[PDB]
């Protein structure tokens, strides 16, 4: 009351006070700027063939106009002025003015991450050796290129990643765009299916203009069995676009003239329809993979998912890590999530042990008929 | 003198376009007829309604 | 006595925050713009206050802009306001209007509350505590630091009642509804599933908190169709791009999921894992108590002549859903009013329990 009449009293005074200097005072931020941006040019953007010469005497396709033989403006310097190159040319008279970065399919370039999401190592405890095999190709270069030259190697410049759904495949590569210091390129292996024969293959070829452009960058591939896995011909013509996309993908990848810094990570979740282009290092080095936590990394995922919430310390967690022998993160999550809600059927502030193996009959041995990797162990 | 009017017909010509919907300000959205869109003012004589 | 204090410094902010020289800067802004305002389309932004679009024909120009308004509103595919005589950018345009928004968003209180389902007591306090005490009360799970259950899948024979349930959570809600029949994700054109999957979600996490109800997606598997290109090999990587969209990177946000199936044992099972699904709840077949209360309820609201006894009807089939006996107590009421009747007899329940059951 007294806050809020007062709080009400001085902000509104504040505003009334300020009202003088608003109706005293009697857009203009740019204004005169903007009518000395008026003797400016709308510069209409080219495409050149090529050079000719003893002169620079350029050839330009615009877009759809026509090709016209052009001459440089005295604001150019005429070197950078090669072929193939957006530059943007006057409307009047025909002449280069600015070199400029090439076209780059704008539904290519809402694929940087342009964020960081928050996703700290400590997440993924319990998988020591993969972390550090993983750490070792992805962190150690960008960040110290001193052992790897002083040595005289090269670093793996292609880590694939497997497993069991929902081992934590996602999750260490959110763990690694934390703490990634370059230019992260997320890339859903669905994006490369378009409606038009060898589109797919213009997408890849942008993906590795951006990456060649803007030098130590990271891309991440994401579910590749889209992208393509295998061969399979037959007097039918079937799956073909989607290996043609692959195809390309494998040959801007690795061979003739290799990648530049660049770091490609894939992820699958059954890797066994893959064609062994791909199995071959050079483009794919590291085989890293996600088993099941054993013993002893239930427990540690059980203090990842537990230190943050309100349960009674008094109580194991050994036990709850005993009963669960194959079992993945996410049904941790759900085990710990579910005797929350457990919980929530009661009014208490504070688990009980109790509340965990409700959720564990509850989770595993109730929805075990479901329960997804029966048949993805297998790999199949 | 409607018969010497005809320096009328000798101007100019016109268009025809359609409208997607209006918006505030006394203005319209145009579509007119193979190209794209216009943001266009009315005359003092129709409605916006 | 605080109001009359509160209500004047009160109104006065609201009449400050109204009167925010000033009309020759708006006759300048008109004087910049032109009057013919052309449409235009981003494709890049160069950060010198000046940057690509391109004009409806396919010309592209490097024009400056009018700033005033927030060019940071626009990314690559947005529609810019631009000249016709210099061509520059005069601002920002509003976003078009909204036909995948309109079609797949149910803005209307949808049908009645749980007063009209069938004695469940138990699944319905379990979507209750994944959705609406969740998210009309966020208080609980502050206090344990405990997120919400993401997924429900509903599950069962048909005639149970799912559609029931999403339409009661549908009624008392607070957040955007988004009802997609899960048989739209199959198309006539090769890789169309994921441009639905993309926009669908993005509609999802740019609008609100949301409720995405996706019904019946187990016939994206068991139906092949004609007017398709190469089925299952489009198919699989659609399910692949649901998957990805729905437990993928860059914190998920405020949207809920429910998905309602038939069967559930042809589903791939890397949707059904946790993490993207957390709740799978049973629709039986009820008992014979609750069918007193479905009977009850389907018959509320009618003149129902008292010659009639409900345990006639529950005695009759013996795995009757509530599809039965909806179709009997609306068939009945068929035969009432085609002979200018208002009360219901026995024999027209016998009449519409030989029409529905065994035709
Ligand atoms: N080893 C783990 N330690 C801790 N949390 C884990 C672990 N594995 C999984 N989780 C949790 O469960 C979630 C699911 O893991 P994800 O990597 O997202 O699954 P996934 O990689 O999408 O598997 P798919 O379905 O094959 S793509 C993670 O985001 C974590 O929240
Ligand atoms: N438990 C119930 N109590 C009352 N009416 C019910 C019940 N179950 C179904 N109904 C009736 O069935 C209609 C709703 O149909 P649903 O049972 O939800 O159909 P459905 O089988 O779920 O369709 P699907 O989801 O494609 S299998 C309502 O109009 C009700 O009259």
């Amino acid at each position: 009351q007294v806050e809020d009449d007062i709080q009400q009293l001085l902000k509104k005074i504040n505003e009334l006070t300020g009202i003088k200097e608003s109706d005293t005072g009697l857009l203009a931020a740019d204004k005169q700027t903007l009518q000395s941006e008026q003797p400016l040019q709308v510069a209409r953007c080219t495409k050149i063939i090529n050079a000719d010469s003893e002169d620079p005497k350029y050839i330009i396709n615009v877009k759809q106009f026509a090709k016209f033989v052009v001459d440089l403006s005295d604001q150019v310097a005429p070197t950078d002025i090669e072929e193939g190159m957006r530059v943007g040319v006057d409307r009047n008279k025909y002449q280069i003015h600015i070199p400029l970065p090439p076209k780059i399919d704008p539904t290519v370039t809402m694929m940087q991450v342009e964020e960081k999401p928050d996703v700290t190592y400590s997440d993924v405890g319990g998988c020591k050796e993969q972390i550090e095999k993983l750490r070792e190709v992805v962190e150690t270069p960008l960040l110290h290129p001193e052992r790897f030259v002083n040595l005289g190697i090269e670093p793996p410049k292609g880590v694939l990643l497997f497993g069991p759904p929902g081992t934590g495949k996602t999750l260490c590569a959110r763990a690694v765009a934390n703490r990634t210091d370059a230019c992260f390129i997320r890339v859903i292996g669905s994006e490369l299916v378009q409606k038009y024969v060898g589109e797919g293959a213009r997408m890849v070829r942008e993906l590795f203009e951006m990456a060649r452009t803007k030098k130590a960058c990271l891309i991440f591939f994401d579910e590749i069995d889209a992208i393509g896995g295998a061969r399979f011909d037959d007097g039918a013509g079937g799956d073909n676009e989607v290996q043609r996309t692959m195809l390309e993908l494998i040959n801007q990848l690795d061979g003739f003239d290799p990648r530049g810094n660049i770091k490609v990570l894939m992820a699958t979740n059954r890797p066994d329809t893959l064609d062994p282009a791909l199995m071959r290092p050079g483009r794919l080095d590291r085989k890293i993979e996600f088993s099941l936590p054993d013993l002893e990394g239930r427990t540690h995922i059980f203090k990842i998912h537990a230190r943050s919430m309100s349960v009674e310390r008094d109580i194991r967690f050994e036990l709850l890590a005993r009963l669960c022998p194959n079992s993945t993160g996410a049904e941790i999550r759900s085990v710990c999530t579910e005797a929350g809600m457990f919980a929530i059927r009661a009014r208490r502030k504070i688990a009980t042990e109790k509340d965990f193996l409700e959720a564990v009959n509850k989770v595993i041995k109730s929805y075990a008929k479901f329960s997804a990797t029966p048949r993805y162990m297998t790999y199949n | 003198l409607l018969r010497e009017e005809l320096q009328l017909l000798q101007e100019q010509g016109s268009y025809v376009g359609e409208v997607v919907r209006a918006m505030d300000k006394k203005k319209v959205l145009v579509k007119v007829h193979p190209e794209g869109k216009f943001v266009v003012d009315v005359d003092k004589n129709i409605d916006i309604n | 006595l605080e109001r009359i204090k509160d209500y004047l410094l009160m109104e006065e902010e609201f009449i400050r925050n109204q009167e925010q020289k000033q009309e020759e800067e708006r006759s300048k802004v008109d004087d910049l713009r032109g009057t013919p305002m052309s449409v235009g389309t981003l494709e890049e932004i160069i950060d010198d206050n000046h940057a690509i679009v391109s004009t409806s024909v396919g010309s592209e120009h490097y024009v400056s802009i009018l700033s005033f308004v927030d060019k940071d509103l626009l990314e690559p595919g947005c529609s810019v306001l631009l000249n016709h005589k210099v061509h520059a950018v005069i601002g920002v345009l509003m976003d078009d209007t909204d036909p995948l928004v309109t079609v797949m968003k149910v803005e209307k209180a949808p049908q009645e509350t749980y007063a009209d389902i069938g004695g469940l007591d138990n699944q319905i306090q379990e979507i209750k505590e994944s959705v609406e005490l969740p998210l009309t009360h966020p208080e609980y799970y502050e206090e344990m630091g405990i997120k919400p259950p993401k997924g429900v899948i509903l599950y069962g024979p048909p005639g149970t009642g799912k559609t029931l349930l999403a339409k009661a959570v549908a009624n008392q809600t607070s957040a955007t509804f988004l009802r997609v029949v899960g048989s739209e994700l199959i198309q006539k054109y090769l890789g169309d599933g994921p441009k639905l999957v993309r926009e669908l979600f993005r509609v999802a996490e740019e609008h609100a908190p949301s409720i995405v109800f996706i019904d019946e997606i187990d016939a994206i598997g068991t139906k092949r169709y004609d007017s398709n290109s190469g089925g299952e090999r489009e198919i699989q990587r659609t399910m692949l791009e649901l998957l990805n969209q729905l437990d993928g990177f860059d914190s998920r946000g405020d949207v809920k999921v429910i998905m309602a199936t038939n069967r559930i044992e042809t589903l791939d099972p890397a949707l059904i894992r946790p993490g993207r699904i957390d709740r799978k709840i049973e629709f039986p077949l009820p008992d014979e108590k609750t069918k007193k209360r479905i009977f009850q309820i389907h018959t509320s609201r009618m003149t129902l002549a008292d010659d009639v006894t409900l345990d006639d009807l529950i005695m009759a089939k013996d795995d009757l859903s509530g599809a039965d006996i909806k179709a009997i107590c609306t068939e009945a009421g068929l035969m009432a009013l085609r002979e200018r009747r208002m009360k219901v007899t026995n024999e027209d329940f016998k009449k519409s329990k030989e029409n529905v059951l065994y035709k």
